[PDB]
């Protein structure tokens, strides 16, 4: 009792969601929620984009306080789809983050009890390693040219592997251009 | 957002469409109401289906071209700061062309439904059938309450989707802007393919608005010409502006804004 | 002004059996030109003026209160050199209001005397007064046609009027926009003086062209309740093609789009 | 009516809830209108971001003016549902403040009845933690190019609630760079 | 039972759609005027405020 | 046969087209075509407003070029705050007028019959002192920031008065800098 | 009297700034009242202390 153009019309509208869903789309199945402390910025909202290397990654939770100092605790939309060393790659992990640990200066002199704690490392590693590694560095970037901030993660070089419930130590978010030309 | 509250309760400040044979409405939903594909179901996919489908490939398509004009208009006199689909589609979709849309259905085909079920009961099925007890509910209104959720939904949204299309149209014709371009800038400045897919809730709610109201008018009408022709002009005073509470309330969750 | 005009090309297109009455429309003053307030004439004017007034309060405020959310989201987005009133009652008197204006009088009350006029053929008066010789169109054209075209284009700027005068009600109340800067801002955004006496024009072409539609239509109708609902389809067709012609070129012309 | 006129009970029903959910909340139990005195701040609109640290608590009420002395009364809708301490955390405030309070030599081997004044001193100290903060510093910083004002609060120690009518502390309401530009 | 609500807000917008132009308005019933000699002022325009204070107590008549 | 608000609110729409119209309008009443020849200005429109010390006096009544001479010719057509002079105000500019032609060296060693015309030159350019005096100055100002070209003619100090068919020195339209910027 | 009729009502003698509102133009004319006669009104007159030499146009042409 319909005509044809029903179906051909919501075929069409099908499509518009086929790879720009799987993208773009839900919200707890693709991101992992990190935290990190801010002191001062000058315009963050709820929701703002963030960013790796200047790609968007995703964007703020939410946005909460810390009253001991009271200062900022930001909770994070990361990628979590993005898994970054997968099991193919982790088969590399585990020899390469084993010669580091392998070679260095503390565990060539250790005890012998401890030098079998490195494979115990590379465990704790294997159920941890999706997302990002140990030391990263967050600092407050804006989006255009005039205000509306921006932030952003620029990954350094460390030994373990981050993921939801994890804190970035703040490397950037206090100076506000305004206040050095001012104080 | 206050604004989100404050269209709802325009519709709700009036509601004489409805509530006299509200009764009527709510002993269908008690006695279950009706689903399948009868002779009834036919006629109404003919007034919100079929009439339908010319007037939104041609009326609908220069709809969206004068609010396209709107569009080009800004890009002569801004530019730069709000180029392309930076707020064409972005009122288009979500707050202009659903209102007109309503009036296809709330206004056009609800008019049509209140003149066949007017003059249903002065001639062809209920002039004898209530007298005969085949009951009115179940016979005429229960199985197209269910119909007006199916097809007329999707009809607002494509609509709204030939705007979309006519905007790529005349990208060109109005300057020489390449339609890849202009839509996939429109398409990142709104995050056009994953708002418009989830937005098809908005107006089912209004699916059911409009012939809560058309109904009424119909079936209890007084079956004479003049009691009939009262009932039409009163038809287009309650359903045309009843039918837009919801508007930011699934605009904002389903479309995003 | 090409590809506009191109477009706006519509105002010829719909014209199907409207233009055999020519002569028709001419000689309504021939036999007597009558005036004054009469049963069916008053009536017209309540369903264009009087219950009219009611609509344009209350569907003002769904687009005023839609568009107030805009002009906050636009200072968000954009900036404050096009926030609040700069940006957004620059189209809303000028360019979008009118649309929805002539589709809720062409539209609406053009359907409405249609149908009206269909039942003296099939019923009232023309059934035995044109079968005996009393001049038709002195009969059913002269003292109805007039009923419902003379406030018609006033008040359809005045729909727009209304947005602007209800605007800063809820332009104060979402936010606090002063009232003075509103009034003052909106002079300034469209060159009233020139731009929007210019589009009092366009909506008097609009009550031009209810004479030509809605008056065939009824005068030859089939004297059967299907006929006159498919003769109220033709005039939805007609009509909404008309409108959007002269929205190309008289938004480009009156206005200096 | 019940029939004809049934649907009265739902035209009554929504009508004045939406109608408060739009325009309230309220704010009344959650914001406070506190005032404090500017002395020359160009462009300060209704509605503008009043900031704590960079994040939004509140925006600006009203400006009540004085001719005479030439002075700005800007009265601030601050909200009053942000973060705080629990019993316990509040606990060891409390204590820090009555060392401050003892670190004096007339109140630290203090007598019972003065270390009740002591204590209700306490209980002032706790007022401004969180509720109506009146013991704080402003200063008026910028989001945007020039205009966009961003103001912000530097919370210090506690006093009570804050009186409507007392001023906050001003550290910069002076606004106007033109002399500097200028000379 | 109709004109309960033409009074509610029939008159309601009857004194708005008066006070359009003329707000204060054609008397200047709660204003007064002040003036002024200036030589150069690019960018002062009709309708542009005044202030005192940095907060606005007027405007350009 | 009609109500009674339509004719109400048609009323009050004309009252808001009467300040605009009556603001805006004629062409030679309270004017004079005069010319003036320009090198360089960015996109100037016919009826585009002609400024003064930041006030509008007129506008471009037409635009038109001449490439054979490489200069653009604009004709302007002034505004209705000034039409010009009263009677008295034209009686006393002549005596002003007058003044400077009986202080000049060139008409105290003139011959008597000669002297007696310095007051015919002021009968005969009766209607030619409209308005503002002969030599006037040629810039382009902004409305916004850099774009937004708004036409600025701030009349200087001739030895006449500026009238229909005179052309008006260039002074500073003629110096795009673009070109000194980049080279 | 003069002393009467020297403190009644807001003052009367206020000095005047031109300088902009935000960053585009929209000259905000600042006020700081001074000492005058009698309330501020038509027939009084604000003394101009910078609304003339504009530096920024000399500098160019």
């Amino acid at each position: 009792a319909v005509g044809i153009f029903v179906i051909i019309f919501g075929i069409a509208l099908f499509f518009l969601a086929m790879k720009v869903s799987g993208l773009v789309g839900t919200n707890l199945s693709d991101g992992y929620t990190m935290k990190a402390q801010f002191d001062n910025v000058n315009g963050l909202k709820p929701r703002a984009k963030v960013t790796m290397s200047g790609v968007t990654i995703g964007r703020v939770d939410s946005i909460t306080l810390d009253p001991v100092t009271r200062l900022a605790t930001v909770t994070f939309d990361l990628d979590g789809k993005l898994t970054s060393f997968n099991a193919e790659q982790l088969k590399e992990v585990q020899k390469n983050a084993l010669d580091e640990l392998r070679y260095s200066s503390d565990y060539t002199q250790a005890t012998p009890a401890q030098q079998k704690t490195m494979e115990q490392q590379l465990i704790s590693n294997m159920n941890s390693i999706t997302s990002i590694d140990e030391d990263a560095y967050i600092m407050v970037a804006t989006n255009g040219l005039l205000g509306e901030k921006y932030l952003k993660i620029v990954p350094g070089g460390g030994l373990n592997y981050l993921k939801r419930g994890d804190t970035i130590s703040n490397t950037q978010g206090t100076m506000d251009l305004e206040d050095l030309i001012s104080k | 957002m206050n604004t989100i509250a404050w269209l709802g309760r325009l519709v709700i400040e009036r509601i004489r469409g409805i509530g006299v044979a509200a009764l009527m409405l709510l002993q269908i939903i008690f006695s279950l109401p009706s689903a399948g594909g009868f002779g009834r179901f036919v006629y109404q996919m003919h007034r919100v289906g079929v009439m339908s489908l010319l007037i939104i490939t041609v009326s609908g398509l220069f709809i969206g071209l004068v609010l396209g004009l709107q569009g080009y208009s800004i890009l002569v006199n801004v530019g730069s700061e709000s180029m392309l689909g930076t707020m064409v589609s972005l009122t288009l979709l979500r707050e202009l062309a659903p209102v007109v849309a309503a009036l296809l259905f709330a206004g056009r085909a609800g008019s049509a439904l209140t003149a066949e079920i007017g003059s249903m009961k002065q001639s062809e099925q209920l002039a004898s059938m209530e007298m005969i007890g085949v009951d009115p509910l179940k016979q005429i209104v229960s199985p197209r309450l269910w119909a007006g959720i199916v097809s007329l939904p999707m009809l607002t949204v494509i609509f709204a989707a030939i705007g979309i299309v006519g905007g790529k149209l005349v990208g060109v014709d109005f300057l020489g802007v390449d339609e890849g371009s202009f839509w996939s800038g429109m398409q990142n400045n709104v995050q056009f393919g994953h708002d418009v897919v989830n937005g098809i809730i908005k107006s089912i709610v209004f699916a059911l608005l409009c012939t809560w109201i058309a109904v009424f008018q119909g079936y209890a009408c007084d079956p004479t010409p003049e009691g009939i022709a009262t009932a039409m002009t009163r038809t287009v005073v309650y359903s045309s502006l009843c039918v837009l509470g919801f508007d930011f309330v699934l605009t904002a969750v389903m479309f995003g804004g």
